[PDB]
């Protein structure tokens, strides 16, 4: 008998592939993702910002009535 | 050159509105509706005459 070690009913395959899913989409979608959440964010500034107009408009209301 | 008249204290002796600051601009938009109708008065005596000790009463 024999006992050295062969491969014993052969091996199965190995890859050697540049397997690249390339996660992501196109660039021209991440220019809209952009663009648009950036113009979201400007729409929720302005009104904010106008609000606080009021307010301050108010708050010189309270410093005139206040003065003499 | 000359000297200042200023006036007695006798006059400058009125009780003030001691309240405190914050409760005084806490009601202040009621203060200025109804009453500082008159005090405009004071401010037209101010800015016209640019004299206090003129303009007290």
């Amino acid at each position: 008998v024999k006992q050295d070690m062969p491969p014993v009913g052969g091996y199965g395959p190995i890859d050697y592939k540049r397997n690249l899913p390339r996660r992501g989409l196109s660039g021209y979608s991440m220019f809209a993702v952009g663009i648009g959440a950036l113009l979201f964010g400007y729409w929720s500034m302005m009104r904010w910002n106008r609000e606080r107009r009021r307010l301050q408009i108010e708050d010189f209301e309270a410093r005139i009535a206040l003065m003499p | 050159p000359g000297i200042v008249e200023l006036p007695s204290l006798e006059d400058l002796k009125v009780q003030e509105v001691k309240v405190s600051s914050s409760v005084l601009k806490a009601a202040a938009h009621h203060y200025g509706a109804q009453c500082d109708k008159p005090n405009k008065e004071f401010m037209l005596c101010r800015w016209e005459e640019k004299d206090p000790r003129r303009c007290l009463e």
